[PDB]
């Protein structure tokens, strides 16, 4: 009864959601067909005999990445509608993903999440990856998420979010289109977890020592994050924290949310034989600068609140003690409001880690999370590369050309702008 | 899905036809017949770009061949891959329009264009959906491709929604075999600055250099030099034509190069070239494939980019790696070269790739750079056009069968505030 939808947008959420089912299939012990030779009720659905489907939808208007799961090996338990393709992709623009083409495009994806929403008895909520820089892959989520808005304005429409490095920037334009959905972000989901690319290259050539990784590699680790938030509501727990609850208790104000993500431990099979992962270890492996995945200095900011999702052989007794040992300490801090931000959601189950990856397979894993101030330096960077050269209006002639007029460009900072400012209001 | 078809003006864009698809067609494992032999079965899922599935388990391709001589059209079709063609698409004329551009652009070529718009009106109606009309045409020397701004002016009337590729072949004064290039190119150029939304400025000078310096070959023959010219614009389309880890197509390119529309000129790039003896002391990883674009040899444009400082850059790598080399290596180029690269572009460079490398090369790469450099050729083919203006030579080739004197006036004064805009960023 408890049940959540995967809608996977733009190459981001495919070349994620091909890595993110990836783990699903083999928690629960179903082979890529769909078969399982409940926990699986939230994400599959028990059809005809024995063929166990997922509640997703793909949606990359480059109909290529599709057709590689199409013909790939998961191409059977995918349901080919859902499997949306388009035609011909925005070329990272927004204002011609989110409406010049996307238009063509909205109105099938929006039958199945119907389709899929009424057929599921009650959801928490959604969940859409996506990222900034693709412009289809974030133009269409800010014409797809109003529509689920308006479509569904009571349920949660959480958002893995991937946004660009202050140096590792893959794009040109992207620093565009990233503030163009903020705006939109706040207005209708109620949490980004925003995620850097340039970090992960961070964390797994130095925790895992990988010396050259793939997006494979980097996708394989966004998989457990998310399962290790959702395996509450999928499966049993000590204390359970299902989708509903830490999203009310994390997010003080209701713009305010932005937390940056973290997983551990995070290291590769060869290291994990060394140390024993103790609660203490991997839950002081998760506040540092370095583990955390959004590429800020957590440091000169501070937590509002936090939220460990424990897994495996776990028991509260040695995190009363953790969340006790960070409390003193003073190079990591808390804003004066919040006396206690740790949540701890447990599962008895472990990650059942993905083969083929770099990751092992420990009996202990958390997530965490973090409404800090410390991601406001993060578009910092971002809002001067956008800011020096609108003022020189370069790479909006296509933009203009496509529709939009030069008015949302000035709405969208300032509206970032004044987003920022309240992170300086709350911390004091 | 995302066509795009595939145009020759001129006897260079026959022979960089022939070229074209020889490495495509070998690309996707195809004999002279057109049926497919390849062993991979991935290599059709995006056949249909180039190509159109005709009967007999056999594909061939959109390719528009226009030359005003049919001296050119008999060299194709009795080359190799000569079969794989559409007899329709070959076209003929009677002279080849004298080197001119008067005859071709408004006279010799206007009497053809029916008979190859209705062909592409035809063939770009047949397909489902589509990217492009690009082509290889010589922006100057040969005249039947300088009539070619004659079939780009008018796709614009009727696709200009679309985005024309022009891979066009520059003149140089230390390889100039024609005498007017200074004459067609410069005029040619009032077109397409208003008209195309990208072009690959390759140019016949650098382009021996790269054939002697990298490779160390005897003597380049014709055959042997578009080889890497087939391949710098294979490299461009296989991330449509391939699955990427980041994917790209010619709309990517533009608009993510292009700061303003007229300045939307490119030089390529490809890597890695290689002589025979000289491939196996190369290390063949992303620092290996990339020092080999950005240096200023491995350069089709006949310009020196140690002055001009690139605006924007594009890099499709080709073959399975890591992101990392390929994102690391083209981020610390940025900096070091801080420089050669533009201050209000942060990150001017991107990145693409595919899975299915050509053959024989485990790994393959691709450069794109919109520069002010380019303001260098276009300083030295406008220093000497005014020469050859001043004091009016040949022009009654221009005047009869042809333009005002005022013509050449407008064209030069918007030739050379193009170049300004260049200078703007310097
Ligand atoms: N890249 C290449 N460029 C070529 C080749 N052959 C000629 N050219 C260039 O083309 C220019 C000469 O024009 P053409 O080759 O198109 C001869 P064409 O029949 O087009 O003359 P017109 O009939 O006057 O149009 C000259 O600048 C040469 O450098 C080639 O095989 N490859
Ligand atoms: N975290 C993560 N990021 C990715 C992955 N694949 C691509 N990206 C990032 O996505 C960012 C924006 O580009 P994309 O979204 O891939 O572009 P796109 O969606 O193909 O854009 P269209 O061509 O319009 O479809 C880039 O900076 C990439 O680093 C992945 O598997 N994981
Ligand atoms: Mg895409
Ligand atoms: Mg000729």
């Amino acid at each position: 009864m408890r049940e959540c939808i995967s809608i996977h947008v733009g190459q981001a959420g495919v070349q994620i959601g091909n890595a993110c089912w990836e783990l699903y299939c083999l928690e629960h012990g179903i082979q890529p067909d769909g078969q399982m030779p409940d926990s699986f009720n939230t994400f599959f659905s028990e059809t005809g005999a024995g063929k166990h489907v997922p509640r997703a939808v793909f949606v990359d208007l480059e109909p290529t990445v599709i057709d590689e799961v199409r013909t790939g090996t998961y191409r059977q338990l995918f349901h080919p509608e859902q499997l949306i393709t388009g035609k011909e992709d925005a070329a990272n623009n927004y204002a011609r993903g989110h409406y010049t083409i996307g238009k063509e495009i909205i109105d099938l994806v929006l039958d199945r999440i119907r389709k899929l929403a009424d057929q599921c008895t009650g959801l928490q909520g959604f969940l859409v990856f996506h990222s900034f820089g693709g412009g289809t892959g974030s133009g269409f989520t800010s014409l797809l998420m109003e529509r689920l808005s308006v479509d569904y304005g009571k349920k949660s429409k959480l958002e893995f979010s991937i946004y660009p490095a202050p140096q590792v920037s893959t794009a040109v334009v992207e620093p565009y289109n990233s503030i163009l959905t903020t705006h939109t972000t706040l207005e209708h989901s109620d949490c980004a977890f925003m995620v850097d690319n340039e970090a992960i290259y961070d964390i797994c050539r130095r925790n895992l020592d990988i010396e050259r990784p793939t997006y494979t590699n980097l996708n394989r680790l966004i998989s457990q994050i998310v399962s290790s938030i959702t395996a509450s509501l999928r499966f049993d727990g000590a204390l359970n924290v299902d989708l509903t609850e830490f999203q009310t208790n994390l997010v003080p104000y209701p713009r305010i949310h932005f937390p940056l993500a973290t997983y551990a431990p995070v290291i590769s099979a060869e290291k994990a034989y060394h140390e024993q992962l103790s609660v203490a270890e991997i839950t002081n492996a998760c506040f540092e600068p370095a583990n955390q995945m959004v590429k800020c200095d957590p440091r000169h900011g501070k937590y509002m609140a936090c939220c460990l999702l424990y897994r495996g052989d776990v028991v509260p007794k040695d995190v009363n003690a953790a969340i006790a040992t960070i409390k003193t300490k003073r190079s990591i801090q808390f804003v004066d409001w919040c006396p206690t931000g740790f949540k701890v959601g447990i599962n008895y189950q472990p990650p059942t880690v993905v083969p083929g990856g770099d990751l092992a397979k420990v009996q202990r894993a958390v997530c965490m999370l973090s409404n800090t101030t410390a991601i406001a330096e993060a578009w910092a960077r971002l809002d001067h590369k956008f800011d020096l050269m609108y003022a020189k209006r370069a790479f909006v002639h296509w933009y203009v050309g496509e529709g939009m007029e030069e008015g949302e460009f000035s709405e969208a900072r300032e509206d970032m702008a004044a987003l920022e400012k309240d992170y300086e209001e709350v911390g004091v | 899905m995302r066509e795009i078809v595939h145009i020759q003006a001129g006897q260079c864009g026959n022979q960089i036809g022939a070229k074209f698809w020889e490495v495509i067609s070998d690309e996707h494992g195809i004999d002279p017949t057109g049926s497919y032999h390849g062993d991979s079965d991935l290599q059709l899922e995006r056949i249909n770009v180039y190509y159109n599935e005709a009967t007999g388990n056999k594909y061939v391709p959109r390719a528009i061949l226009v030359d005003l001589e049919p001296g050119t059209m008999d060299s194709v079709r009795s080359g190799p891959f000569g079969q794989i063609f559409r007899p329709d698409n070959f076209v003929f004329g009677q002279s080849g329009a004298g080197n001119n551009w008067a005859k071709g652009h408004y006279t010799e070529g206007a009497e053809l264009v029916d008979s190859v718009l209705d062909v592409v009106r035809k063939e770009s109606e047949s397909c489902d959906c589509l990217q492009g009309f690009q082509l290889t045409h010589s922006l100057g020397g040969g005249t039947g491709s300088g009539m070619g701004t004659l079939l780009i002016s008018k796709i614009r009337e009727e696709y200009p929604d679309r985005i024309m590729n022009t891979f066009s072949v520059m003149p140089s004064p230390k390889v100039s075999d024609t005498v007017v290039e200074p004459y067609n190119a410069t005029l040619s150029v009032h077109q397409l600055v208003e008209n195309t939304d990208e072009t690959y400025c390759i140019d016949n000078e650098a382009l021996y250099d790269i054939c002697f310096r990298t490779l160390k070959l005897t003597t380049p023959t014709y055959g042997d030099l578009n080889h890497l010219v087939s391949a710098t614009m294979s490299g461009v389309t296989t991330c449509l034509r391939f699955p990427g880890q980041l994917n790209a197509d010619l709309r990517k390119l533009a608009v993510n190069m292009v700061p303003f529309p007229r300045l939307h000129f490119f030089m390529p790039g490809f890597a890695p070239l290689t002589s025979r003896g000289s491939q196996q002391y190369r290390a063949l990883t992303v620092p290996e494939l990339t020092q080999q674009m950005f240096d200023s040899k491995n350069m089709m444009a006949a310009c020196d980019p140690r002055h001009g400082r690139y605006l924007t850059v594009a890099a499709i790598f080709r073959g399975r790696m890591s992101m990392k080399e390929v994102d690391e290596q083209m981020l610390n180029v940025q900096n070091k070269n801080s420089s050669y690269f533009v201050e209000w572009i942060p990150n001017n460079v991107k990145t693409a790739v595919c899975d299915i490398p050509p053959r024989g090369l485990k790994m393959s790469a691709t450069f794109i750079g919109n520069s002010t450099a380019i303001q260098e050729l276009f300083k030295r083919i406008s220093e000497q056009f005014t020469a050859m203006f001043r004091r009016k030579a040949f022009l009654h080739w221009y005047t009869g069968e042809g333009m005002d004197e005022m013509e050449f006036t407008e064209a030069e004064s918007n030739m050379n505030d193009l170049v300004s805009e260049y200078q703007q960023y310097q």
